[PDB]
Formats: C-alpha cells, sequence, structure tokens
C-alpha cells in the first residue's frame, strides 16, 4: 500500500529507526545507506532490492525507481518529515541550488535528525519529487541536505503479459534475472495460462531449478514429473513441470505424446543434448500450429554479446588467470573480501585451484554435472568464499556472490571421423561468446556496496560446428516418433550446425529401444549407445566393452582399468567405440564400470 | 530479516 513508512531494524533487540522510505504504485523507494541492501518484511510479503545508485544514494524495491516528479530552481518545497519516535511533520523553505563537483543540483537547508534520512519532499502539486538526502555537512557550511532522486525509469518493470498464447507463434523472453524473474514473471504466464484453459508444460534444465519453480508456483495446480515415469494423466486443470531431459527421454519412450498447447521452456539456451532435442521437438509443435511456446533466456540461441545487460553494473576486469596451482602474483585472489564464483574447464582442473586455494584458508565448494544437484543447496546453508563450478552452473544456478573469475575455457566433445569413428574431449578451449555472457550472468543482480566483478581472460570463440552435441541431439531427435508423421528438425537458428541430412540417424525396429535403454538404464552419451544399438547389440549384452585396438583400453589414474564381469573375469576395460565422456572423471568412469560388469 | 516497516504517513502538500 502507498504512503511513507519507517525503517526498523533489530536483531538482537534492538529496535531503532535508521530512516525513511517511500512506497510508491507497487514498489519501495528509501536511500541507499539507510537498508544498504538489507532484506525488509511487514504485513505481506518480503523486500528484494533490485536498483540502487551507489554514489547518489538511493535504492528501490522491487523494481527500478518509479518517482516521476520534478523540482525546478527557485521554486517552494514541504519536507514531509518523519523524525525517529515523533510525529509526521510538514517543513517548507525555500530549497537553494547549489554547485558541487560534477554539475548543480538543489537543496534544502534544514536539519532533521540521523534516522529520518530519507523523508519525502513534496512540490506545490502534491507529487513526491525527491528524498532528504543526508547529507549535510557540505563545504562551506551548516548543511545542506540535499533533495536526491534519479531520473525518470522507464522502463522498468513491471508487467503485463503480451498475448503470446496465440498458436503458432514462439517467443523469445531476454528476462533479466534481479528485476524478477521466475520469482514474477513465471507465475504471472502460468496463471494467465489456466485462465486460457491450455495444457500447460514447464520444462526446467536442473532438478533444483524445478525445485525453485515448484515453490514459486506454491498454490498453482502443478505436479512434477519424475523421469522414471513415461506418462502421466490425470485429465484436470494441471500444469505439468518437468526437466528437460525428462521431456525428451518421454517423447522418447511413451508413445502418448500429450498434446500441451503451452510450452514455457526456462534456460532455453542449454545446449545439453536433451535441451536441444526438446528445443527441436517444441519447436516443430509450434510449425503445426498444434502448440504455442515461451523460451526464456538471457542469451538466446545465435546472440554473440558476452556482455549483455544486467539489473545491477558490473565491472569487467580482464587479468591473467591460472590454470594450476599458483603461489605469487595471484594475490588479488585471495585478498578479495567476499563470495567468489570460479568456472574451471574440468572436474581435475577444478581439484587444482580448490586444494591451492584451500591452502589459504578458504572454505570452497565444488560442483560438477552430477554433483550439482547435491552440492548446490550448501551455497545456500553454510558459510563459504569459493563455489569452484564447471560450466554446469550457466543453468539458473544463483548463487549470492561479488566476483565471478571465468578464465574463459572448457571442454568440448568431439566426433572425430578418419578410420575408426571416436568421441574424444577436446581442449581446455574458449568458451562460446553466449557461454561467456553466462557465467558473467552469475554476478551483478544484487545491487551492492562495490559494484560486483567479472574477472575474465581471452575472447571466446563463436564456432562450435564441430560440437558432439549438435549431431548428437539430431539422433536423438529423429528417434522420436509423431502421430503425424513428421520428421523434427533443430530449432531455427541451431540447425545451422548439423551438417547431417533429416531423418538419417533414424534407428528402426528394436535397436531404437536399445538405444534408448541404453541411454535411460545404462545412462550412456547418445553417441555411443547410438553406435552400441544400431550394431544390433543387446541392452544385456556387454561383451563389447572388451574389444578394442591397444587405443580403446581405458585408463584411471594412470593404471589399465580391469573390471569383474557378471560370468566373473577381470578384463582390460576396452570399448569397441571410444567415449572419452565416460573416462572423463571419476564418478563417470565408476558409473561405467558397473555396467560394464553387468551390474545396471 | 532485519529490517520492518511502519506506515506513519501519507503523500499530501499543506494547502
Amino acid at each position: 500500500s502507498e504512503g511513507v513508512y519507517r525503517i526498523m531494524q533489530r536483531g538482537l533487540f534492538g529496535k531503532t529507526q535508521v530512516g525513511v522510505g517511500i512506497h510508491m504504485e507497487g514498489v519501495f523507494h528509501t536511500m541507499w545507506h539507510v537498508t544498504r541492501g538489507s532484506v525488509i518484511c511487514h504485513e505481506t510479503g518480503r523486500l528484494e532490492p533490485s536498483w540502487a545508485d551507489v554514489r547518489n544514494d538511493m535504492i528501490s524495491y522491487g523494481g527500478g525507481w518509479r518517482l516521476g516528479d520534478k523540482w525546478d530552481k527557485e521554486e517552494d518545497v514541504q519536507v514531509l518529515a518523519i523524525e525517529p519516535g515523533k510525529n509526521p511533520k510538514h517543513v517548507q523553505t525555500k530549497p537553494g541550488l547549489f554547485k558541487t563537483l560534477t554539475g548543480e543540483i538543489g537543496a534544502v537547508t534544514l536539519d532533521f535528525k540521523p534516522g529520518t534520512s530519507g523523508s519525502p519532499i513534496i512540490n506545490k502539486k502534491g507529487k513526491v519529487i525527491g528524498l532528504y538526502g543526508n547529507g549535510v555537512v557540505t563545504k562551506s557550511g551548516d548543511y545542506v541536505s540535499a533533495i536526491t532522486q534519479a531520473e525518470r525509469i522507464g522502463e522498468p518493470d513491471y508487467e503485463v503479459d503480451e498475448d503470446i498464447f496465440r498458436k503458432k507463434r514462439l517467443t523469445i523472453m531476454d528476462l533479466h534475472p534481479g528485476a524478477g524473474k521466475t520469482k514474477r514473471i513465471l507465475p504471472s504466464i502460468v496463471r494467465e495460462a489456466l485462465k486460457r484453459r491450455l495444457r500447460t508444460l514447464i520444462l526446467a534444465p536442473t532438478r533444483v531449478v524445478a525445485a525453485e519453480m515448484e515453490e514459486a508456483l506454491r498454490g498453482l495446480p502443478i505436479r512434477y514429473q519424475t523421469p522414471a515415469v513415461k506418462s502421466d494423466h490425470t485429465g484436470r486443470e494441471i500444469v505439468d513441470l518437468m526437466c528437460h531431459a525428462t521431456f525428451t527421454t518421454r517423447l522418447l519412450s511413451s508413445t502418448r505424446v500429450p498434446n500441451y498447447n503451452l510450452i514455457v521452456m526456462d534456460e532455453a539456451h542449454f545446449t545439453d543434448p536433451c535441451s536441444v532435442a526438446a528445443r527441436g521437438y517444441i519447436s516443430t509443435r509450434v510449425e503445426m500450429g498444434e502448440a504455442a511456446a515461451i523460451f526464456m533466456t538471457a542469451t538466446p540461441p545465435g546472440s554473440t554479446d558476452p556482455f549483455p545487460q544486467s539489473n545491477s553494473p558490473i565491472e569487467d576486469i580482464e587479468r591473467e588467470i591460472p590454470e594450476r596451482s599458483w603461489n605469487t602474483g595471484f594475490d588479488w585472489i585471495t585478498d578479495y573480501q567476499g563470495k567468489t564464483v570460479w568456472f574451471v574447464p574440468s572436474i581435475k582442473a577444478g581439484n587444482d585451484i580448490a586444494n591451492c586455494l584451500r591452502k589459504s584458508g578458504k572454505r570452497v565448494i565444488q560442483l560438477s554435472r552430477k554433483t550439482f544437484d547435491t552440492e548446490y543447496p550448501k551455497t545456500k546453508l553454510t558459510d563459504w568464499d569459493f563455489v569452484v563450478t564447471t560450466d554446469i552452473s550457466e543453468m539458473g544456478a544463483n548463487f549470492r556472490a561479488g566476483r565471478v573469475i571465468d578464465p574463459r575455457r572448457c571442454l568440448k566433445p568431439v566426433i572425430l571421423t578418419d578410420g575408426p569413428e571416436r568421441v574424444i574431449l577436446a581442449g581446455p578451449i574458449p568458451v562460446t561468446p553466449a557461454s561467456a555472457a553466462q557465467r558473467r550472468g552469475r554476478i551483478g543482480r544484487n545491487p551492492a556496496q562495490e559494484d560486483d566483478q567479472y574477472v575474465f581472460s581471452g575472447d571466446p570463440l563463436k564456432n562450435d560446428e564441430d560440437h558432439a552435441h549438435w549431431t548428437e541431439a539430431k539422433m536423438l531427435l529423429d528417434n522420436i516418433y509423431t502421430p503425424e508423421g513428421i520428421i523434427p528438425t533443430l530449432f531455427g537458428p541451431e540447425r545451422e550446425k548439423t551438417q547431417a541430412i533429416d531423418g538419417e540417424f533414424r534407428l528402426r525396429g528394436e535397436q531404437r529401444k536399445t538405444f534408448v535403454e541404453l541411454m535411460r538404464r545404462g545412462d550412456l552419451p547418445v553417441w555411443l549407445s547410438y553406435k552400441v544399438a544400431s550394431a544390433g547389440i543387446s541392452y544385456k549384452d556387454r561383451e563389447w566393452c572388451f574389444t578394442g585396438e591397444r587405443n580403446n583400453q581405458i585408463l584411471e589414474e594412470n593404471m589399465e582399468v580391469e573390471i569383474w564381469t557378471r560370468e566373473g573375469e577381470k578384463k582390460k576395460l576396452r570399448p569397441k567405440w571410444l567415449d572419452a565422456r565416460v573416462y572423463a572423471d571419476p564418478m563417470a568412469l565408476k558409473d561405467f564400470k558397473e555396467f560394464a560388469s553387468g551390474r545396471k | 530479516a532485519d529490517l520492518s516497516l511502519e506506515k506513519a504517513a501519507n503523500v499530501q502538500w499543506d494547502e
């Protein structure tokens, strides 16, 4: 509700007035120095900061600045002073316009006590034209207390939804996280969907993101869909929420294609083959006119700006960043007094940096594609200084940090096509500008005393047309059947990455069945599972993991890996087709071992 | 949280 509000602080109580703020329309406007970023609560709902002018001393809660009224030189204003422990009083004066060093500002020569800082300044019209900007005491001397406010904004903020529901229409939402968000926009469109009685699907990249949607949509009739279920259908006003990989593995497994006519994919830039595949299908369903869909992303496929916009200002520092352990030179890493996010190209690389900064006495959390859904909640819960992470953190991973150290690198999987066909982990090579923009994205979403900093190294590379994922999604995609007998294609811009012809990867009969199984139960990469299945090898049959050249022998910690089979024999792990991803990290390999023995 | 609100006033010019 609109008006004037006192700002009380306690814990342990405590209870003293720090300043005054103004709620107008639906947004709260007070001084920066009063809250300094701290959250607020009242009779209904908490308040999150989104806009703040650091030096200019003013902050906005629940969207950008809203106060649209200006003072004019030589006039008459009214400071509605809300003294701490005292009743509101209007104070009128003739406000002087004095010289600063930037230019010229208007102010009032009035003195009120600390904890009044942020009282409204009212014009003859009645609309608030500024805030009581302490201070005070400017040279020279006495006062003066500045008439402090920003320029009209614009946009910022705040709704309402365009009719993006009309079938055969696809929308990209260049959502800015920090303004709100899956907090404000997603329930808003979901609500509107139910009113239009549309078969709705929400697609969230990780599980823990979907879990964050679940609560952001508490009350709403929404059912999470376990991937261990081929299809679920209740036949009532219900919104399915699932992981991207759930959607595609369902489209693969079950023949019961539910005819959603609305599909909202959050973080639609995920280049995981499952996600690419999903985007492929959903796109074709839009084309059918059988569906309309929304793709939420800060960096839509195609986008190449490594420095997009943010709701909070980011400093972009370019430096040298270590790849192994360090000693001297790189003190700025350690010297920093705040929470940091660090992107490493691989899990192995991760372990160095951690071990190295662990010596400095820094509480570091490690993140990888597997450990993520088990390690990310710890970044909220426990106290820490450094989260080292792989590029998994590009998918809606929200951290409360101030710095991202991003050596701008990664490993990309590649299929070499000379003699034997195999997948290797190329690099570390430079990331995509999109992926850079995304890593940087983690930072600079909360207004902060110091602007958040993106500390990077090197220029990204656009071309990833040899990435396995694209051709891996093609084989994923064109093994999903449709009731209209149409072959699904890669989604628009993403098409130009695959040089393959449409459908060529199609697997007939119950080879197709194996290909699904290998991915779903045996838990193998798409390329691998494809080559094994299309060889007519049954899912139980494992004796292919032992027929390779000298070259194909898998290694673990510099030693030949030798496994104990189901029928019981020690055999050197030597796949026919070599896919690097199965041994790229211990847990992957550990898991592949279990498969190869027959215990899966 | 540790900060709170208390509605003390409404915005209007004194005629």
